[PDB]
DNA sequence: CATCAGAGCCCCAAA
DNA sequence: TATAATGGGTCTGATG
RNA sequence: GGGG
């Protein structure tokens, strides 16, 4: 099992009075509350691109297929869309209710916090880990040890 | 019953037992290239220090008579070489 | 109480 | 030189 | 297997 380093750039909108302020999340690390249901509106115009970790979940618009907006769904918000479908801006795209909080496979290294008028739009560098499982065979062998941190291109088996 | 005492080989330790022998063999063509030494020599030195000094004797196909003196000769010039040789 | 070494000579035809 | 084959067919007396 |  190869848990594979990615790191990229997502955000995520909240009614500013559920937020509590930090300039990092660690992981399962509460990252706001909400008093009540709020609905995680869309911003953008496209195709969605859904991609479920083991909590928490990402999603992708984009137009063509170039990426347009790239949106980070929490523990607590259940994602209200599918794979490959078409949302139009302020369509509401996931539910959170009440307390939510970081994945416990995915941390926030910067956050950059803009406001606007009852709510925050979060700007978090997040870096996590996706693994995925190779089946090893009796005429293959291993060339590398447990804890390896490999780059692409590199041999494992 | 002495026989019987090593346990026979699964299909994987069957194929990675049969590899580094295979591998080995390649690696002694390699090192008498970089040495510039008989391939022979090179490999039973290195059976010499495997076995144990119980066995150390004059190989005749070799050129040099293999006492404890001639063996860390080579195994001195072997262990003389660069981390990537 | 187990292991080993002893247990007659010479001669014949056969094999 | 390459399917796979993997554990056999008496009788007594002296000495440790 | 016989002889003495």
């Amino acid at each position: 099992r190869v848990e594979y380093v990615k790191k990229e750039r997502a955000g995520l909108r909240l009614p500013l009075a559920a937020w509590v302020e930090k300039e990092a999340y660690k992981p399962g690390e509460i990252l706001a509350e909400l008093p009540e249901p709020y609905l995680f509106r869309a911003e953008e115009e496209g195709v969605v691109e859904l991609k479920e970790l083991e909590e928490g979940a990402f999603l992708v618009l984009r137009r063509e297929d170039e990426p347009v907006a790239t949106y980070f769904l929490p523990v607590g918000m259940t994602p209200l869309v599918v794979h490959g479908e078409i949302v139009e801006k302020g369509q509401p795209l996931a539910e959170a209710k009440g307390l939510l909080r970081m994945p416990r496979q995915v941390r926030a290294a910067q956050v950059e916090a803009e406001e606007e008028g009852e709510t925050v739009y979060l700007t978090l560098f997040l870096e996590w880990t996706e693994p995925k499982d190779y089946r090893v065979q009796p005429h293959m062998n291993v060339v590398v040890p447990e804890g390896a941190r490999v780059e692409a291109g590199d041999k494992i088996v | 019953h002495e026989i019987g005492q090593v346990p026979l080989l699964t299909l994987e330790e069957e194929v990675e037992l049969a590899r580094k022998v295979e591998e080995g063999m390649e690696a002694i063509k390699k090192l008498s290239e970089i040495t510039g030494l008989d391939p022979d020599l090179i490999r039973e030195v290195v059976r010499a220090k495997i076995l144990g000094s119980a066995r150390v004797r004059h190989i005749p196909g070799l050129k040099e008579t293999l006492d404890p003196k001639t063996v860390e000769e080579i195994d001195q010039k072997l262990k003389s070489l660069p981390k990537e040789h």
